[PDB]
RNA sequence: GGAUGACCCCAGGCGGUAGGGGAGCGUUCCCGAUGCCGAUGAAGGCCGACCCGCGAGGGCGGCUGGAGGUAAGGGAAGUGCGAAUGCCGGCAUGAGUAACGAUAAAGAGGGUGAGAAUCCCUCUCGCCGUAAGCCCAAGGGUUCCUACGCAAUGGUCGUCAG
RNA sequence: GUGGAGCCUGGGAGUGAGGGCGCGAGCGAUAACGUCCGCGUCCGAGCGCGGGAACAACCGAGACCGCCAGCUAAGGCCCCC
RNA sequence: GCUGGGGCUAGGAGUGAAAAGCUAACCGAGCCCGGAGAUAGCUGGUUCUCCCCGAAAUGACUUUAGGGUCAGCCUCAGGCG
RNA sequence: CGUGAGGGAAAGGUGAAAAGAACCCCGGGAGGGGAGUGAAAUAGAGCCUGAAACCGUGGGCUUACAAGCAGUCACGGCCCC
RNA sequence: AGAUGGUAAGGGCCCACGGUGGAUGCCUCGGCACCCGAGCCGAUGAAGGACGUGGCUACCUGCGAUAAGCCAGGGGG
C-alpha cells in the first residue's frame, strides 16, 4: 500500500497559523514564518512567566517605599522593623495597604519603628 | 556598471505606501451655459458646439 | 535652461520643423479651418499670421516671399486675391485656437482648431 | 553571422534518407529502433 | 434594492481599471457618467459600460428609477492571465503576462 | 501500604548536543466486514472562546460538501517535510519602473466604422535609387487572389494584416 | 562511604578539527584572541537565568510545570534602575 | 584571390600556412544511447510526540593526518552485591 | 527540442437526466441582469469537491515626536459576546 | 498660562465576502505485478508505412480504385 501525504500536512500547517492570529505581515500568512515566530513566542512567554513575579515585586518595593517616606523613614527601616516586630504581612499586601488602607498602614509603621 | 538588484522582496506594506500617491483626480468639469452639459473649461462644448456665447463646430 | 527662448522644438530637427509650419500653413490657408494638437496649433498662428499680413501688402516681392513658403500660385492666388482682402482693416490677429474638448484615443493628444477669422 | 542550419534538400535525403538508412548495418539498427518506439517517421521529413 | 453588472474577463491589467472605477465609488449615477466621459484612461471605456448595463438592469428588471441609482459598490478582480514570451538578449525569453480583469458595478437608490 | 498495575501515602531524581533506551500519536492497506455508521447527509473542506490528552492528537458543535466511511483487538508499510542554489506547479517582489528593435519624418482633408495618430482615398513633406527598385536560383510551402471576420498572434491601436 | 557508585558478560553507539580561563613547563620576543604538552575548570552540549554597560567559556548559580508569596548569591542601594 | 553547386576525409580519429586551432553557438580529445543507480574516505538534505540517561574532540597503529581499526568515554539487558 | 542518432511533455471529473438556459434587457462583441431548467446553478459548460500562497471590496480597533528578529508580560482605552 | 481631544494621504491586526489558483476527498474509460493460457510472420510480397477512400469529412477508426467496404458459411434477433 502507498501511503501519501494526503491530508495531514495540511492540518498540521493550520495548526500553527491558528496559533499566529495577529502578527506582522508573513508571520502570520506563513507556515514557515509563522513557525519561526512561534518559537520566540514560546520562550518568551516561559521568561516572561518568570519576571512577572520579579516585575511585580519591584512595583509593592517601589510602592511601599512612597507610603514610607511620608511618615519619615526608607523602606530598608521599615522592613527590618517588619522583621523585629515578627509582622509577616507580604509586600502584595503591604502596598494594597498603603494605598487603600492608609491609617492601617500606618500603624504598621508605628509597629516598624518601635520594634528598631 | 554592477547589475544592481533589490535586496529584499517588498512588503505588502511598503509597495502600498509608494502607491498613496497614485490616485487619479477627477476630470474638472463646468456646466455649458447653452445646453447645460458638463464639459471641461476652456474648451468648445462638444454637445452643441458653442463657446464664447457661439455655435463654432457641429456636434 | 531656456531663459528667455522663443519657439517651440516640437520634437523635430530644423528642416521638419520648418516642413511643418508650412505645410500646415498650406493647409490652414486651403480649408480655413484645421485639426491639430495644442501646441502646434499655438505655434502654428504667427507664421501663418505673417504671411497674411504679406498678402495684405500685395506686391510683387510679397507675393514671392510668400512663395517660398507655400510654394503654390493658386493657392497664393487664392491668398491674395481672396483671402488678404478681408483683413484689409484687421491689425493682426487673423487667426484663432480653441481647444476642442476630447482628446485622442490611441495616445490621449489634447486637440484644437486653427481657423482664420471673419 | 552565417549559422548552422544551410537546408538542401538533395543533402538531406542522400544523408538521413530511407535509403541511406538502409544501406548501412548502422542505419538498419535505426530505422528498426524508431519502428519499436512507434515514431511516426523514421525518417527526417523531404519534399523533393 | 440593488442591480449588479459584471463583465469577465477584460483584457485589461486590473492595477489599472481599478484606478478608474476608485473615481465613481460612491457617486451619483449622473457624476459617474461625467467622470467617465472625461477621464483619459482606456479603463475609463470599460468601466463605463459595466456601469451603464447595471443601470439598465436597475431600472430594467429591479423596479429601481434611473435619477436615484447611485454607485454603491465597485469592484476589479483579477482574471486569469495570458502568459506571452517576451525574447530577450542572449537567448534568454521572458514571459508577460497580458492580465485580465472581472469588473464589477452595485448600484442602489438614494432616497428622497 | 493492596495484592502483585487498581489507587493511596512518604521520599528522592527529572539542563542537555553527538548518541543509547522506553512509551505513544497519526497516515495508506488487510482480517474484524454477507457486519456496523451513512441523504434525518460519507470522505474532504471552513470556523470554534467548548471537551479529553503532557504532547503528537482525539472528540463535540455550526457552516460547507453530496457518497461514501469504518469500531473494539490485531496484521502489514511507498507512513509524518521547512530548508537538499531539491522536483513539479501556482502566485508574488522589483513596477506601473526599463523597454516597445536603427534619428529616412512627418502634416492636413475626405471616407469607413460601435470604436481610428495606426485601415482606404487625396494633397503637401521626407527617405532609398549598383537600391531600400527589377529578374533568377536555393530554401520556405498556400504565405498568392477575393469575400466575411477581430478572441488570440501584431511589441501600441486596428475597421488593417504574411 | 547505598551512590544514575562499583565489578562481570553481552547488544547499540557516537567521538577520534575543540576552545577560553587558572596553575606548571617547553617553543616564541619573561609577543599574539600564538603554538605545544601537564593538572583543573567551564563552554562545547548550560548562546537557559542573575552580575559584569553590552560579550560562549570572569563572578553567582545546574532551568520538571504553575503562583500579582517569602529568603538569599555575585553584584548593588544618588537619578536612569 | 574570392564565391555558388556536386563530392570526400571524424573521435585517440580527421583536418590544421600550427593557435592544441577546427570537426553543428563551451573541443588538451565531439554528440546520442548504453555499461549506469559508475565511483565520490567530499558538500548538502534527512519529515510526528512525550519520557529516562547522556558523551568525545585522547592513546596506539594507519600512502595515515578533515577517513579508519582497537582501546578510552555514553547507553541498554542479564548477572554479582 | 535536435542536421542527425536521439530527447521528449502537459492535458481526466457539469448533472440522475442536457432538462446545456426560449424570450426580454445593457452591450460592436465578450460579459452580465431578469425569465426558465434542475433536489442543487458560487453544479452554467473558464462546470464535483475547491485548501494555500496571491489580489480586492466592506466593517471593527489602531497609526503622522517616533527606534525595530516585530514578539512576549502588565495595565489602560475602544469595539463585540 | 496649563492641559486634553476629532485628522488618515496611506499603513497595520482582526472579521465577513469574493477573485485567482487547483491542493484534498471521492471517482476511474488507464496502468502495475504475479499466475495461466497461447506463441511465429514473410516472394501466395511480411513487419511497418505512403497516398487514397464518406452525398456534405479536419482528425481518428475501418477499408483499398470492388476502398467505413464485395461474396459465402456460422452466430445472433
Ligand atoms: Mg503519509
Ligand atoms: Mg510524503
Ligand atoms: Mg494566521
Ligand atoms: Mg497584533
Ligand atoms: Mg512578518
Ligand atoms: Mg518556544
Ligand atoms: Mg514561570
Ligand atoms: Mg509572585
Ligand atoms: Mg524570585
Ligand atoms: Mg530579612
Ligand atoms: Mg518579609
Ligand atoms: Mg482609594
Ligand atoms: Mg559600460
Ligand atoms: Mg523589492
Ligand atoms: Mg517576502
Ligand atoms: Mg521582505
Ligand atoms: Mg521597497
Ligand atoms: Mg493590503
Ligand atoms: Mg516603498
Ligand atoms: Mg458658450
Ligand atoms: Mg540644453
Ligand atoms: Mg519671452
Ligand atoms: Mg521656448
Ligand atoms: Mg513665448
Ligand atoms: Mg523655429
Ligand atoms: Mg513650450
Ligand atoms: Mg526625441
Ligand atoms: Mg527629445
Ligand atoms: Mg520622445
Ligand atoms: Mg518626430
Ligand atoms: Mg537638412
Ligand atoms: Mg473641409
Ligand atoms: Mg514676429
Ligand atoms: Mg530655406
Ligand atoms: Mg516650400
Ligand atoms: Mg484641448
Ligand atoms: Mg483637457
Ligand atoms: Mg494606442
Ligand atoms: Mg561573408
Ligand atoms: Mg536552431
Ligand atoms: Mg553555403
Ligand atoms: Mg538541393
Ligand atoms: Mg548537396
Ligand atoms: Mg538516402
Ligand atoms: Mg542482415
Ligand atoms: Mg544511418
Ligand atoms: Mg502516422
Ligand atoms: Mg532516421
Ligand atoms: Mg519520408
Ligand atoms: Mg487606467
Ligand atoms: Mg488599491
Ligand atoms: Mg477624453
Ligand atoms: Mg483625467
Ligand atoms: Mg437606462
Ligand atoms: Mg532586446
Ligand atoms: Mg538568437
Ligand atoms: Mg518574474
Ligand atoms: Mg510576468
Ligand atoms: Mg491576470
Ligand atoms: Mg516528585
Ligand atoms: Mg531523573
Ligand atoms: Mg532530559
Ligand atoms: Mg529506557
Ligand atoms: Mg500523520
Ligand atoms: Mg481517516
Ligand atoms: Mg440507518
Ligand atoms: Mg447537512
Ligand atoms: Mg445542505
Ligand atoms: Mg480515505
Ligand atoms: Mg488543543
Ligand atoms: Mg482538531
Ligand atoms: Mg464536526
Ligand atoms: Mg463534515
Ligand atoms: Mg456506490
Ligand atoms: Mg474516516
Ligand atoms: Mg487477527
Ligand atoms: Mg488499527
Ligand atoms: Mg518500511
Ligand atoms: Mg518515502
Ligand atoms: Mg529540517
Ligand atoms: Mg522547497
Ligand atoms: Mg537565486
Ligand atoms: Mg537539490
Ligand atoms: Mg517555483
Ligand atoms: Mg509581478
Ligand atoms: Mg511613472
Ligand atoms: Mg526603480
Ligand atoms: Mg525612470
Ligand atoms: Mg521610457
Ligand atoms: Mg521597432
Ligand atoms: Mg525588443
Ligand atoms: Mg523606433
Ligand atoms: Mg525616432
Ligand atoms: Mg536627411
Ligand atoms: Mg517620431
Ligand atoms: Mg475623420
Ligand atoms: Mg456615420
Ligand atoms: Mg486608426
Ligand atoms: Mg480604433
Ligand atoms: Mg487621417
Ligand atoms: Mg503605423
Ligand atoms: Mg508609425
Ligand atoms: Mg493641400
Ligand atoms: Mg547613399
Ligand atoms: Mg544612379
Ligand atoms: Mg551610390
Ligand atoms: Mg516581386
Ligand atoms: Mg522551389
Ligand atoms: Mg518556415
Ligand atoms: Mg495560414
Ligand atoms: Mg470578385
Ligand atoms: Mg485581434
Ligand atoms: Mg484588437
Ligand atoms: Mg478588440
Ligand atoms: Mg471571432
Ligand atoms: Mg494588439
Ligand atoms: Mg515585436
Ligand atoms: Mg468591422
Ligand atoms: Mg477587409
Ligand atoms: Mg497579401
Ligand atoms: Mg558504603
Ligand atoms: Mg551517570
Ligand atoms: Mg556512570
Ligand atoms: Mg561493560
Ligand atoms: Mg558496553
Ligand atoms: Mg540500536
Ligand atoms: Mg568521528
Ligand atoms: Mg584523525
Ligand atoms: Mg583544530
Ligand atoms: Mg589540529
Ligand atoms: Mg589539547
Ligand atoms: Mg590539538
Ligand atoms: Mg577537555
Ligand atoms: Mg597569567
Ligand atoms: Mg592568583
Ligand atoms: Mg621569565
Ligand atoms: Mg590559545
Ligand atoms: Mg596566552
Ligand atoms: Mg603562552
Ligand atoms: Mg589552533
Ligand atoms: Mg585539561
Ligand atoms: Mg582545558
Ligand atoms: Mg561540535
Ligand atoms: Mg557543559
Ligand atoms: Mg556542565
Ligand atoms: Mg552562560
Ligand atoms: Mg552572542
Ligand atoms: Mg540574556
Ligand atoms: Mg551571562
Ligand atoms: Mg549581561
Ligand atoms: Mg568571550
Ligand atoms: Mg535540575
Ligand atoms: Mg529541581
Ligand atoms: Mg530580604
Ligand atoms: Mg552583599
Ligand atoms: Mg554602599
Ligand atoms: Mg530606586
Ligand atoms: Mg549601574
Ligand atoms: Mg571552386
Ligand atoms: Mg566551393
Ligand atoms: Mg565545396
Ligand atoms: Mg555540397
Ligand atoms: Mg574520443
Ligand atoms: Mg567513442
Ligand atoms: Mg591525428
Ligand atoms: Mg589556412
Ligand atoms: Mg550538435
Ligand atoms: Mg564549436
Ligand atoms: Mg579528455
Ligand atoms: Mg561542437
Ligand atoms: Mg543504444
Ligand atoms: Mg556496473
Ligand atoms: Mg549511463
Ligand atoms: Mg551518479
Ligand atoms: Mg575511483
Ligand atoms: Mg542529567
Ligand atoms: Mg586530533
Ligand atoms: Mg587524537
Ligand atoms: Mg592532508
Ligand atoms: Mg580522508
Ligand atoms: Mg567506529
Ligand atoms: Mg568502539
Ligand atoms: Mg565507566
Ligand atoms: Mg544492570
Ligand atoms: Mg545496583
Ligand atoms: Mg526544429
Ligand atoms: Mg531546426
Ligand atoms: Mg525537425
Ligand atoms: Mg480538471
Ligand atoms: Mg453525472
Ligand atoms: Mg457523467
Ligand atoms: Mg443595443
Ligand atoms: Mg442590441
Ligand atoms: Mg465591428
Ligand atoms: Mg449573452
Ligand atoms: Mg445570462
Ligand atoms: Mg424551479
Ligand atoms: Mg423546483
Ligand atoms: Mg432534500
Ligand atoms: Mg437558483
Ligand atoms: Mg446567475
Ligand atoms: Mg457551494
Ligand atoms: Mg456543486
Ligand atoms: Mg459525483
Ligand atoms: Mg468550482
Ligand atoms: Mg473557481
Ligand atoms: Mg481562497
Ligand atoms: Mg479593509
Ligand atoms: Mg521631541
Ligand atoms: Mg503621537
Ligand atoms: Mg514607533
Ligand atoms: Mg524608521
Ligand atoms: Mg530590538
Ligand atoms: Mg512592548
Ligand atoms: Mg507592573
Ligand atoms: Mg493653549
Ligand atoms: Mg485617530
Ligand atoms: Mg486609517
Ligand atoms: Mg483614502
Ligand atoms: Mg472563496
Ligand atoms: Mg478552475
Ligand atoms: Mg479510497
Ligand atoms: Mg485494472
Ligand atoms: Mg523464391
Ligand atoms: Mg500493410
Ligand atoms: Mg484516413
Ligand atoms: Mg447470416
Ligand atoms: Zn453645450
Amino acid at each position: 500500500p502507498r501511503a501519501k501525504t494526503g491530508v495531514v500536512r495540511r492540518r498540521k500547517h493550520k495548526k500553527i497559523l491558528k496559533l499566529a492570529k495577529g502578527y506582522w505581515g508573513l508571520r502570520s500568512k506563513s507556515f514557515r514564518k509563522a513557525r519561526e515566530t512561534l518559537f520566540a513566542a514560546g520562550n518568551y512567554a516561559y521568561a516572561h512567566r518568570k519576571r512577572r513575579k520579579r516585575d511585580f515585586r519591584r512595583l509593592w518595593i517601589v510602592r511601599i517605599n512612597a507610603a514610607c517616606r511620608q511618615h519619615g523613614l526608607n523602606y530598608s527601616t521599615f522592613i527590618h522593623g517588619l522583621k523585629k516586630a515578627g509582622i509577616e504581612v507580604d509586600r502584595k499586601n503591604l502596598a494594597d495597604l498603603a494605598v487603600r488602607e492608609p491609617q492601617v498602614f500606618a500603624e504598621l509603621v508605628e509597629r516598624a519603628k518601635a520594634a528598631q | 556598471a554592477k547589475h544592481p538588484v533589490p535586496k529584499k522582496k517588498t512588503s505588502k506594506a511598503r509597495r502600498d505606501a509608494r502607491r498613496s500617491h497614485h490616485a487619479l483626480t477627477p476630470p474638472t468639469l463646468v456646466p455649458c451655459p447653452e445646453c447645460k452639459a458638463m464639459k471641461p473649461p476652456h474648451t468648445v462644448c462638444p454637445e452643441c458646439g458653442y463657446y464664447a456665447g457661439r455655435k463654432v463646430l457641429e456636434v | 535652461m531656456r531663459h528667455l527662448k522663443s519657439g517651440r522644438k516640437l520634437n523635430r530637427h530644423s528642416s521638419h520643423r520648418l516642413a511643418l509650419y508650412r505645410n500646415q500653413a498650406k493647409s490652414l490657408l486651403t480649408h480655413g479651418r484645421i485639426t491639430t494638437t495644442v501646441p502646434k496649433a499655438k505655434e502654428l498662428r504667427g507664421f501663418v499670421d505673417h504671411l497674411i499680413h504679406l498678402a495684405k501688402r500685395g506686391d510683387l516681392h510679397a507675393r514671392r516671399l510668400v512663395l517660398r513658403d507655400l510654394q503654390d500660385v493658386k493657392l497664393v492666388r487664392k491668398l491674395f486675391d481672396e483671402i488678404a482682402p478681408r483683413y484689409r482693416d484687421r491689425q493682426g490677429g487673423y487667426t484663432r485656437v480653441l481647444k476642442l474638448a476630447e482628446r485622442r484615443r490611441g495616445d490621449g493628444a489634447p486637440l484644437a482648431l486653427v481657423e482664420l477669422v471673419e | 553571422m552565417k549559422r548552422t542550419w544551410q537546408p538542401n534538400r538533395r543533402k538531406r535525403a542522400k544523408t538521413h534518407g530511407f535509403r541511406a538508412r538502409m544501406r548501412t548495418p548502422g542505419g538498419r539498427k535505426v530505422l528498426k529502433r524508431r519502428r519499436q518506439k512507434g515514431r511516426w517517421r523514421l525518417t527526417p521529413a523531404v519534399r523533393k | 434594492m440593488e442591480a449588479k453588472a459584471i463583465a469577465r474577463y477584460v483584457r485589461i491589467s486590473p492595477r489599472k481599471v481599478r484606478l478608474v472605477v476608485d473615481l465613481i465609488r460612491g457617486k451619483s449615477l449622473e457624476e459617474a457618467r461625467n467622470i467617465l466621459r472625461y477621464t483619459n484612461k482606456r479603463g475609463a471605456y470599460f468601466v463605463a459600460k459595466v456601469l451603464e448595463s447595471a443601470a439598465a438592469n436597475a431600472v430594467n428588471n429591479h423596479d429601481m428609477l434611473e435619477d436615484r441609482l447611485y454607485v454603491k459598490a465597485a469592484y476589479v478582480d483579477e482574471g486569469p492571465a495570458l502568459k506571452r514570451v517576451l525574447p530577450r538578449a542572449r537567448g534568454r525569453a521572458d514571459i508577460i503576462k497580458k492580465r485580465t480583469s472581472h469588473i464589477t458595478v452595485i448600484l442602489g437608490e438614494k432616497h428622497g
